């Protein structure tokens, strides 16, 4: 029975930085993939980052390619997503997807509110 | 990403563009030109187009041997597989997606499952049948047709049912027309990795030891009730080799996909090995006409009354 | 109000109840119930089913064979191939609009229907009229092969266009018939700015009057060993193409012509789709007698299947 | 080339009466049928009234059966719609199409305001 935390994020500064978390319950976390995505106050849900099950290649959008950097730990079932260099657009509630999809197991996700 | 996997489907070419959209919900024409969709249905018409009268013809024609009860068995899965899965795509090619739903994709995975395993549990039939017959190591043993037959339903309905079960499921594969085993996602929510083992174990390496042990035999083996003999079982052999020919490519792919969980494959990679092997349902009467002289004879009976 | 007449169409149905809706929109399973609409579907699969096959055969032995270059053959080649224009071109269309129960492709999706439907129909007769008179030329012997027959098989496509072409001009058109499945010339409607009124006319006219003179005109010649052989059963094959001929159109005919007179009347969708529906076996009919008594082609045929 | 007057109506009586007119001009009149249809201010079209193309048998809605009445001058080529009895629901923009449809073919209409 699957079970996504997604802490880490809160009210942070114009060009501050924050780092996220999102700890797996209930399946094979190493088994598949991981994904961040976020929902902007008024546009639909970007994908932000991902990466490879076993961890090796992260993907990021163009929006933010750098500035943003993603990370898992197998061992202890859980996703990083270090925002660093912040924007006011980047003020979105930020989801942590299984496999590849945009589509959010899990909720409330993180009120990253710049 | 490379692939963009969604609660039904996985669609292998990347949403980095923002392009990609379920294969249940809008046309998939960003995967390939809308044309060769078109050329999808144009093949697939041709399917069911020469896939009803060759196997409605073999139906009808021993109705009105143990190697006759599989070919009608065989032209009932076809026309199970004209009917019950070719029209899904015919319409899906059209659409561009499965326009009919999850449950139009079930279809169209289902009855292609069928026909392959009632086509493979056949041969396994046929395998069997000769080798009591040619090697005679059971003598005075050929009723025993129709249990033998009945046998291919229950094995390839062991195949086909899972999915429909909720373990494993079917997925549209490829340029999102044809549908079959989930190669592509873990879902271990669905514990379809389990399944691929299974079936390529179960439904596929148990199949083709039969086969070849049996092939095995007429090594060393190689007037008129010989001639009957040779061009019959001359007959499972170049059913074998079509069928070879035909199902190889898509398992292989199919493999080569589960091997390599979330690489970098093209849409066209599965699809055109997975429509190939759609044959299935054309090809196994015509070698009933063609090479089988008795039944050739009585055909021309029932057409030219 | 009877019926409910629209730009493109004409529904036989009232629309005093409100429900009635374009055949070019949404589906009309208020004409009738939803299961005719996939038995329609049913019925024209088959057509479609057992056209190509027996068409194909027929268009293959014929061309295969350097032999069969008699007139009949070049013939019931020309009808494979019309056959083959309505399989593909018209079947198909209807087939699918059985289907989603109104012309989900458009009013251009109509034209397609009706347009092979008039070619398989007119290439059918004007083809009855060459059969007639070429009968007449050698049992009557009045005038004492390849060439003729080539000439007066040019002649049915000529004719046959001057029929189905003259609603995509414009003049008359195609417009959804009964269930809103086939489509045919507008009996139903006056549409004086596409003048469909004259049209009928000219068709009734030209396009059967005067074909069904010149098929009983040549017939009413014969009234008064293997060589007639040869001649009888193939002149027997001639009179059984007619008969076969009536059969099929004579039924729309008459409705076509009913709803002509009785414009604006009351009379239901199934009245004119049956009929119809019933007139695409044209497609079919016409090729199983060529091998049904044709014994020549049968023989032939066998050949090209048992290599 | 078709031409359709669309004369008669105006501001009336609640529980007045109007006649309608509707010269039609560019075609076979007889050979045609003609009908009423008006446009609530609100809501879609009402398929008022309808008659045969010979005139024989005028048919009504229910809205306003027998409060309304149609007839037709195959001579003069001409329709009309003689409404009594009016309502405020009557109010409308009245429209005469050909055929059997509410199909509307071009006309000022008649904004009957009640
Ligand atoms: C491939 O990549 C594409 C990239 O776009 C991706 O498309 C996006 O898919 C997501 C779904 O996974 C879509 O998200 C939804 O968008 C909804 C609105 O979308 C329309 O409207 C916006 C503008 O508002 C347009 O930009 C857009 O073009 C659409 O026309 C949005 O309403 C959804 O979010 C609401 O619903 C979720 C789910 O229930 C909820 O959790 C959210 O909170 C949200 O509700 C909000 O509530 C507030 C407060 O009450 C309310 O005021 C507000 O209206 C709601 N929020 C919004 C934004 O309206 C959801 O985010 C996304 O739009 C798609 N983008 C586009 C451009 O289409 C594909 O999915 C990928 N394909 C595959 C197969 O992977
Ligand atoms: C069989 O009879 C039915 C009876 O309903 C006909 O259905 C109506 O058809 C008319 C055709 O014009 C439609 O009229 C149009 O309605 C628009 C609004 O309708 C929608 O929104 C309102 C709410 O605002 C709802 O009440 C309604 O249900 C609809 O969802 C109007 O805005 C239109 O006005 C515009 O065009 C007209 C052109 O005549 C102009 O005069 C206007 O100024 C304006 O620009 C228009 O009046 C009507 O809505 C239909 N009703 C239904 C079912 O919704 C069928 O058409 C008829 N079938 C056939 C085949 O003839
Ligand atoms: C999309 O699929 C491609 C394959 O088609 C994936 O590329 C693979 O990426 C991994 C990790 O970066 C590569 O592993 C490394 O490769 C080097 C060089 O070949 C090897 O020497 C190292 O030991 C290491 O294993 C892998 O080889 C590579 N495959 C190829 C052949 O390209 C990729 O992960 C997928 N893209 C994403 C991010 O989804
Ligand atoms: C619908 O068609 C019917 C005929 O099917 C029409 O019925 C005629 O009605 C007129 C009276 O308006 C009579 O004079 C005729 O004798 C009727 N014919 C018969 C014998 O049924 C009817 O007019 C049409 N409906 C409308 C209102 O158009």
């Amino acid at each position: 029975q699957v079970q996504l935390v997604e802490s880490g994020g809160g009210l942070v500064q114009p060009g501050g930085s924050l780092r996220l978390s999102c700890a797996a319950s209930g399946f094979t976390f190493s088994k598949y993939a991981m994904n961040w995505v976020r929902q902007p106050p008024g546009k639909g849900l970007e994908w932000v980052s991902g990466i490879r099950p076993s961890g090796d290649n992260p993907t990021y959008a163009d929006s933010v390619e750098g500035r943003f950097t993603i990370i898992r730990d197998n061992d202890k079932k859980m996703v990083y997503l270090q925002m660093t260099s912040l924007k006011t657009e980047d003020t979105a509630v930020y989801y942590c997807t299984r496999g590849y999809g945009t589509m959010t197991i899990e909720g409330q996700g993180t009120q990253v509110t710049v | 990403m490379n692939g963009t996997e969604g609660p039904n489907f996985y669609v292998p070419f990347s949403n980095k563009t923002g392009v990609v959209r379920s294969p249940f919900e809008a046309p998939q024409y960003y995967l390939a030109e809308p044309w060769q969709f078109s050329m999808l249905a144009a093949y697939m018409f041709l399917l069911i187009m020469l896939g009803f009268p060759i196997n409605f013809l073999t139906l009808y024609v021993t109705v009105q041997t143990p190697l006759n009860y599989i070919l009608l068995n065989l032209a009932v899965a076809d026309l199970f597989m004209v009917f019950g899965g070719f029209t899904t795509t015919l319409y899906t090619s059209l659409h561009g997606y499965f326009v009919f739903g999850p449950t139009g994709c079930n279809l169209e995975g289902f009855f292609a499952t069928l026909g392959g395993e009632i086509a493979l549990w056949s041969l396994v039939v046929l395998a069997i049948e000769r080798y009591v017959v040619v090697c005679k190591p059971m003598s005075n043993f050929r009723n025993h047709a129709i249990m033998g037959v009945a046998f291919t339903w229950v094995m390839a309905l062991a195949c086909a049912a899972p999915p429909l079960v909720g373990w494993s499921r079917y997925i549209p594969e490829g340029m999102q027309c044809s549908c079959g085993i989930d190669y592509y996602t873990p879902h271990e929510e669905t514990n379809n990795e389990s399944f691929v083992i299974y079936m390529f174990v179960v439904h596929f390496i148990i199949p083709l030891i039969v086969i070849f042990f049996c092939y095995g035999q007429l090594v060393f083996t190689v007037a008129t009730t010989q001639k009957a003999e040779k061009e019959v079982t001359r007959m499972v052999i170049i059913m074998v080799i079509a069928f070879l020919i035909c199902w190889l490519p898509y398992a292989g792919v199919a493999f080569y996909i589960f091997t390599h969980q979330g690489s970098d494959f093209g849409p066209i990679f599965m699809t055109i090995p997975a429509f190939f092997a759609k044959t299935s349902a054309v090809y196994n009467p015509v070698i009933y006409i063609m090479m089988n002289k008795q039944f050739r004879n009585c055909m021309v009976t029932t057409l030219c009354c």
